[PDB]
RNA sequence: UAACUGGGGCGGUUGCCUCCUAAAGGGUAACGGAGGCGCCCAAAGGUUCCCUCAGCCUGCAGGUGUUGAGUGU
RNA sequence: AGCUGGUUCUCCCCGAAAUGCAUUUAGGUGCAGCGUCGUGUGUUUCUUGCCGGAGGUAGAGCACUGGAUAGCCAAACUCCGAAUGCCGGUAAGUAGCGCGGCAGUGAGACUGUGGGGGAUAAGCUCCAUGGUCGAGAGGGAAACAGCCCAGAGCAUCGACUAAGGCCCCUAAGCGUACGCUAAGUGGGAAAGGAGCCGACAAUGUA
RNA sequence: UCGGUGGUCAUAGCGUUAGGGAAACGCCCGGUUACAUUCCGAACCCGGAAGCUAAGCCUUUCAGCGCCGAUGGUACUGCAGGGGGGACCCUGUGGGAGAGUAGGACGCCGCCGA
């Protein structure tokens, strides 16, 4: 389960989630990906149950790759505690993953058996996702 | 020259957009100004582009 | 301006020489009342030029390559004593009367010292 | 070489690029040589039948006079994929310009748990403006785990030579 | 253990160019030398650049570096 | 630990300043030259 | 026998300096996000003159190094 | 009583505030902001064009610091960097300022945009910048201070329009022409599945 | 055709390749005094002119690293409107980057002295 080891500042403001991505729009290490459909904030967690699910139904060869890294501190406050008194301690690390991001990456001999690994995953995912293929340039 | 017309009301408009049909002359609906054509006044109209109509004049 | 680099070895002697130059150049400008007068300190021999550095021309000038001194006797200290003599005539024939001395970069003894008394008892004001 | 139709266009801006797009026409503009730039409309539609070939060859129609060029760089929407812009790039009969080329590997790995990573998803190579090879094959068949293939391993066509450092790493193969 | 701030300082550049100053007026409030002092212009003990002659404000590039000038 | 000191020179007798000095740092009556305005001149202020 | 306070009490804070929030002049709130101050130096002030560092490589010395060192706090 | 209530005839002209600093201070008050009247000044105000300026936001990027599997991320990162806004000059077009008398206000609300706290909540709360209500009648949204249109001196059994509408309730089209929908979709909603399903609370259609 | 002193502050730099000594600049050899070294005439300062362009300096080749860089488009945005259950998305009119591409570039402009 990813998590920085280090971050200078624990409490961060809400990553805005306007436009499209900078970068990182298309394949570039494997031969398959998912790209993003709708803006969201994807959890540690949300990857890692995502990563089981292909690399368990692949079950052996080909090589997965996550190009997106929650290094983002959500916070939450205590339950049942009234509005003040402080920034609550950080929960959740989500990564800002807006439209066109490409997230997850797999290379694989079979294609039908990489697009069955990656239509699991993305049902684990919080947004519309695309299974994009790596363009010949 | 230009012959501009007041189409909608200033209500609801922000302040500059209300001082710039006052400097045109414009002060009510279906009021008419006849103004020389020059980039100033061009400016103005464009200002309140959705608040006047503007038509060629000789 | 702005400064130079340094130097290595060899062209330390002219890097640290110009990086003086510079650090004298801070606060001593070339106006239109009093210009600059620069003194250049060669080894064979000594110029001095008074420069407009708010205009970029030069008002008077001097050095060992005029007749008056190109050849004749006496050591480099007393030599200097006719180019500091001549820029003071050539810059008071071109109305100059105060002028704003800089060493160069190198220091104030020797020559500089002895240019800058020749030049000061012919009526400039330093 | 493909014939396509080029209107000139007049009309600059955030505002009129929509409205031509609106229409289903490319905005382009043609470049190169020291010339000035000459700003084209294109027809969508056969722009991008033609455009499914790397380097294709076009001969622009343009207003009675014919013109070679090469599309340089192509701007695509990042989530629906239509052709947005192009830079088409003069080329004259006969002369070398440096133009990237897609590499496909042929033959099957040595089997195992043996995975081919595409380093360089093209390799940039000096070629007759004319003449450009629509790929560049190589032979991976029976490589194993930690065998990469370099530039100068590849066999180019005659009249292709090499426009990066012939050390650079284009396929690699992993665990 | 947050929630401590200092009060605004007013910084910034107070005469702009093309504008006309008596001498001794202040042109920049400023930390350090953002701006450096250049023809007729002065620095103050804050770095205060203030006009020392009557005259139009003026920005430029003065041995590589950014200045403030007065033109009489 | 830094007191305020009074200095004075022995004309005037007009107590002119008053500075900080550290105590254990310059135990020993710390003293200076200054401009005494009865005396209008550059006179020594040995501290009070 | 204080006030603030997402009711009040409990807890916390109250003046000054720096940064971000602060939306490219200035200013701008919250019990918003990070820190400091209640000094010190008789030189760590003034002036004149002179020098360039950190880091790296080689065996105090040499080569490289234009700011990545330092600037009482 | 820093508190609650009450304060009686009319019309004409103008007409706010719910903000800043400080406060044994927070539902009070002092000063400043915003109103009015008198007097002096007279285009000085404001709008638009052009001209001279400083910047480090949106965006973008990794050259510094950090995060991080050749591709990437960052309120307190910036090799870069607008649109706007702000300061001054000038041209054209149509209130400003000084000095005094008298105030009220200093509990704001929703809606558009840029943000913080909150949980990618609240008809939530705290800021910045517009609008309306407050203090605004009239028309529309079935009713509905804050939304859309529009600023009511008075009369009018005339005409043209704005938002919104034109089968009947109810003013005006069962309008003309092409095409789509078979679900009363229109007349509420998601992942997801093959206009449809997903669809699901209590008085009575609703 | 070179020496001194300025402006712009890399389109100028860095590196690389071939050279130059007529005056000039420098290397250069010495420490007697004035002057100096946290020790050393290496540096500063002093007095000359044996040798030399080997280095500095000047000229020169290369676009190699670095540097500059359009037009078109896009993001973004003032003003005015739409859409969506919401996070948010779109357009008309005015303005318009960053990155990247074609390319540029082995500086340029003054004043004196030989």
């Amino acid at each position: 389960m990813l998590i920085p080891r280090r971050v200078k500042h624990r409490k961060q403001h809400h990553p805005k989630r306007s436009g499209m991505s900078k970068g990182g729009t298309q394949v570039a290490f494997g031969e398959y990906g998912i790209q993003a459909l709708t803006p969201a904030y994807v959890t540690n967690r949300q990857i890692e149950a995502a990563r089981i699910a292909m690399t368990r139904h692949i079950k052996r060869g080909g090589k997965v790759w996550i190009n997106i890294y929650p290094d983002r501190p959500l916070t939450k406050k205590p339950a049942e505690t009234r509005m003040g008194s402080g920034k609550g301690s950080p929960e959740w690390w989500v990564a800002n993953v807006k439209p066109g991001r490409v997230m997850f990456e797999l290379s694989y001999p079979n294609e039908k058996i990489a697009r069955e690994a990656l239509t699991r995953a993305a049902h684990k995912l919080p947004m519309k996702c695309r299974i994009v293929r790596r363009e010949a340039g | 020259r230009l012959k501009i017309t007041q189409t909608k009301s200033y209500i609801g408009s922000k302040q500059n957009h209300r001082d710039t049909l006052r400097s045109l002359g414009l002060k009510g609906i279906n009021t008419q100004v006849v103004k020389e054509d020059r980039p100033e006044f061009r400016g103005m109209v464009h200002t309140v582009r959705h608040l006047v109509t503007v038509e060629e004049v000789d | 301006a702005y400064g130079v680099k340094i130097a290595k070895g060899k062209a330390y002697k002219g890097a640290a020489l110009k990086r003086r130059h510079i650090r004298i150049r801070k606060k001593v400008s070339g106006t239109a009342e009093r210009p600059r007068l620069v003194v250049t300190r060669s080894n064979r021999g000594i110029t001095a030029q008074v420069i407009d550095d708010i205009a970029g021309h030069t008002v008077a000038s001097a050095s060992t390559l005029d007749a008056s001194i190109r050849g004749g006797e006496g050591d480099k200290s007393a030599k200097a004593q006719q180019v500091g003599k001549l820029v003071a005539e050539r810059a008071k024939a071109a109305g100059v009367e105060a002028v704003v001395f800089d060493r160069g970069g190198n220091r104030y003894a020797g020559r500089i010292a002895a240019l800058a008394d020749a030049a000061r008892e012919a009526g400039l004001k330093f | 070489e493909v014939k396509i139709t080029a209107e000139t266009r007049s009309e600059f801006g955030k505002g009129a690029a929509r409205r031509i797009r609106r229409e289903n026409k490319v905005p382009g503009v043609l470049y190169g040589h020291g010339t000035d730039p000459v700003h084209l409309t294109l027809p969508g539609h056969d722009l991008m039948m033609a455009l499914k070939t790397s380097n294709v060859l076009l001969s622009l129609d343009l207003d009675g006079k014919t013109e070679l060029a090469i599309p340089k760089a192509v701007q695509r929407d990042p989530l629906k994929g239509f052709l947005e812009h192009v830079d088409l790039l003069l080329v004259k009969r006969g002369e070398q310009v440096n133009v990237e080329i897609p590499v496909v590997t042929e033959g099957e790995l040595a089997p195992g748990g043996n995975l081919l990573e595409h380093v360089l998803n093209a390799l940039p190579v000096e070629a007759e403006a004319t003449h450009i090879p629509e790929s560049l094959s190589v032979s991976v068949a029976g490589l194993e785990a930690g065998a990469s293939v370099l530039a100068k391993d590849i066999a180019l066509p005659k009249g292709v030579s090499l426009a990066v450092e012939a050390d650079t790493v284009v396929l690699q193969v992993l665990a | 253990r947050n929630g401590r701030d200092s009060n605004a300082q007013r910084l910034g550049v107070k005469r702009f160019g093309g504008q006309v100053v008596n001498a001794g007026e202040i042109l920049v409030r400023q930390r350090g030398t953002h701006f450096h002092p250049g023809a007729g212009v002065g620095r103050g003990g804050d770095d205060t650049l203030f006009a020392l002659q009557a005259g139009s404000v003026q920005f430029g590039t003065f041995r590589g570096r950014k200045v403030v000038n007065i033109v009489p | 630990v830094r007191p305020k000191i009074t200095l004075a020179c022995v004309e005037c007798k007009e107590r002119n300043y008053i500075t900080k000095k550290n105590r254990r740092n310059n135990p020993d009556r710390l003293e200076m030259k200054k401009h005494c305005p009865r005396c209008n001149a550059h006179t020594a202020h040995r501290e009070t």
